């Protein structure tokens, strides 16, 4: 029996809401989200994965150090059509550091999901987003669409066992 | 979107507790809320720091007339806040199981010093509060676990659950008759109105003079399970206080309290979330400049906040900090005496080091008032491993340190660089403490406050007393005027209420 907290980070309106959404409950849509839990098998070891929206509370960069307490791992969330959500990320990751006060944070779980690949209008390079997420102690890099449900599962395969990594560690 | 709304329900200026209440539960009914703050971090006085958050704290402490439109005036805002006063600061260990002021500023991020040292009772207006509107699923607690008392100038745990005495024989046999007997009926006093009868008139401490008990019990009673002021509490607030006491007893622990990882600082938190998720707007480092009246009704109509955006709003809470000193000319504060250390020991050791106690010293001199002590281990997360976290607190007299450390001195003794003969036999060493007064705005009338609109509501910061009843009670209170018949604080929705074939 292990409890995995997980935070998803990144600016209003790249999708972190919905990648939970889709990722739980498995439904896309288009108020209420508050955290999601759910139970999975990493590499056969059975965990519990309690996953924390931001109420919203980003839009004007108002996150507390209460939603940081604990985390286990950090999914940095951006719009690959959004360029300026993608430079943020470093602040993001800044943040995090700040207010989390993790255990050996050089080498703290992060993943970085690069979002709305279904839209066509897409600004970031895949190429440009492996770079940073490389120069950031190798950080693993997925690109989603929680609209059309594409790498999300996997991608949360991902989190969880570097979850479960920060939380045996 | 993303650009702030310039219309809402509920505008809160400030984030300490009862804020925090009150904006969860307009938000709950419906009401849309803004809620702001000019700090960067939340909780106002309520609020909890790491080391380094601390020490930028102590610092401190040591644009809109075009906006004003027809028909209006405007009621201008604090700008600085001046309810902190008489700070010091002492650093015992060296600079740089001896622990160094280098260490505590290393590991500075396993600290988080409350401002505000209270703790929960098993039963009450916040816990409660935290149950049925499942902000408790935002905290972890700690139990409390030893209850000290001191007596003759000393140390001391008071067995306190009906077990925990009969585990110990520090009482005589005729003195745990008296006990029992005793305990068993404030459990139920209001049962036997023939005990406490003509003395409805006096205090409590009085009417325990004349009762069967020794002057020991009647000291631990008095001071450890009652903990009421025993001049400023007649009979009945005295014995219903015990009762309280022993009914909280057992229900997690050997004691009736617990305390919240990580801090007193996550409570505004909590329920600054649950307004969140309902649909509040949560701003940080936003001022507001002013109050914007209309002159012909005479209500609150909008705010400007330092970017010169006027946002309109039905309701307006602020917390008192946030009042210029010209609308509070005529209140009457009170004043809080706080004393923050850092210990590498327990006031009494033990073989068991994480343990959460609290213990209570009352006043030797008069005009001064009973200190509450409260201790926090590691474990707890509020301060790093080796060390401890011990809270002051007493209404104040004259200033921080003139109140407290002469209670500091009984108990710790400063780091030095001078071994003794026996160590474990010497009191806790103080690494480093800090002394400070918090304004008390607690139990103050609406109608102190000069020309404030009645659609403007007013919170206070944080009390002197143990607990947070008087940030759940004005909160109530508030809610009842601002939404008339309106479950407060309702449970969310549930698929398992009304179960179904
Ligand atoms: N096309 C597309 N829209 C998405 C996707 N994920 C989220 N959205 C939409 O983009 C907006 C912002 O999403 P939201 O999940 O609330 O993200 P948040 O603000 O980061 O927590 C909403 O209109 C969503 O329906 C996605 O993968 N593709
Ligand atoms: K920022
Ligand atoms: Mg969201």
């Amino acid at each position: 029996k292990v409890l995995l907290k997980v935070i998803i980070l990144g600016d209003s309106g790249v999708g972190k809401t919905s990648l939970m959404n889709q990722y739980v409950n498995k439904k896309f849509s288009n108020i209420g989200a508050d955290f999601l839990t759910k139970e999975v098998m990493v590499d056969d070891r059975l965990v519990t994965m309690q996953i924390w929206d931001t109420a919203g509370q980003e839009r004007f960069q108002s996150l507390g150090v209460a939603f940081y307490r604990g985390a286990d791992c950090c999914v940095l969330v951006f719009d690959v059509t959004a360029p300026n959500t993608f430079k943020t990320l470093d602040s993001w990751r800044d943040e995090f550091l700040i207010q989390a006060s993790p255990r050996d944070p050089e080498n703290f779980p992060f993943v970085v999901l690069g979002n709305k690949i279904d839209l066509e209008n897409r600004q970031v390079a895949t190429k440009r987003a492996q770079a940073w997420c490389y120069s950031k102690n190798n950080i693993p890099y997925f690109e989603t669409s929680a609209k059309e449900a594409i790498n999300v599962e996997q991608a949360f395969q991902t989190i969880a066992r570097n979850a479960l990594k920060q939380e045996t560690e | 979107a993303d650009n702030l709304p310039s219309d809402f329900d509920v505008i809160v200026i400030g984030t300490g507790l009862p804020e925090s209440i009150i904006a969860a539960a307009c938000s709950r009914s419906g009401q849309r809320v803004l809620h702001v703050d000019s700090r960067s971090y939340y909780g106002g006085n309520w609020a909890s720091f790491s080391f380094s958050g601390l020490l930028s704290w102590l610092k401190e402490y040591q644009m809109w007339q075009e906006q004003i439109l027809e028909n209006e005036e405007a009621i201008p805002l604090s700008s600085k806040d001046k309810t902190i006063q008489h700070v010091e600061v002492f650093c015992y260990a060296s600079q740089d199981n001896r622990i160094t002021y280098s260490q505590i500023i290393k590991e500075g991020r396993r600290f988080n010093i409350d401002l505000v040292s209270k703790l929960l009772y098993s039963r009450g207006l916040l816990i409660d509060l935290l149950i049925k509107s499942n902000v408790s699923r935002y905290a972890e607690f700690k139990n409390i676990t030893r209850i000290l008392a001191f007596r003759e100038g000393t140390v001391e745990q008071v067995p306190c659950s009906r077990a925990d005495v009969f585990n110990s024989k520090q009482l005589t046999m005729v003195e745990k008759r008296m006990l029992m007997k005793f305990l068993t009926f404030c459990v139920e006093y209001e049962e036997h109105p023939d005990e406490y009868r003509a003395y409805e008139g006096t205090t409590f401490s009085e009417y325990l003079k004349t009762q069967k008990l020794t002057p020991n019990l009647q000291y631990f009673v008095l001071h450890s399970i009652a903990m009421t002021s025993e001049t400023t509490s007649c009979t009945v607030d005295g014995l219903k206080a015990t009762k309280k006491f022993l009914q909280c007893l057992g229900r997690y622990g050997n004691t009736p309290f617990l305390f919240p990882l990580y801090g007193q600082g996550e409570l505004p938190q909590c329920f600054c979330r649950m307004c969140a998720v309902f649909g509040g707007i949560y701003c940080l480092r936003h001022s507001v400049q002013c109050l914007v009246v209309d002159k012909e009704s005479r209500k609150c109509k909008a705010v400007i906040d330092q970017f010169g955006q006027r946002i309109i709003s039905k309701h307006f809470i602020i917390e008192d900090s946030y009042l210029s000193e010209n609308t509070c000319s005529r209140v009457q504060y009170r004043q809080i005496s706080r004393a923050v250390l850092i210990t590498d020991g327990s006031v009494l050791r033990t073989d068991a080091d994480q343990q959460v106690s609290i213990l209570t010293v009352p006043a030797e001199e008069p005009g001064s008032f009973a200190v509450r002590v409260i201790e926090l281990c590691s474990s707890t997360m509020t301060c790093m491993k080796g060390t401890y976290l011990v809270h002051l607190t007493c209404m104040s007299s004259k200033t921080a340190r003139e109140d407290l450390e002469r209670v500091v001195q009984k108990l710790f003794t400063p780091y030095t660089e001078i071994e003794a003969e026996n160590e474990q036999v010497e009191k806790p060493r103080l690494l480093w403490a800090l002394y400070f007064n918090m304004r008390d705005s607690s139990d103050i009338s609406r109608d102190c406050y000069n020309d404030l609109p009645s659609n403007v509501y007013v919170c206070s910061g944080p009390d002197s007393g143990l607990g947070n009843d008087n940030a759940v009670k004005q909160a109530e209170t508030l809610f009842q005027q601002i939404c008339p018949n309106e479950d407060f604080c309702p449970a969310p929705p549930n698929p398992e209420d009304i179960v179904l074939d």
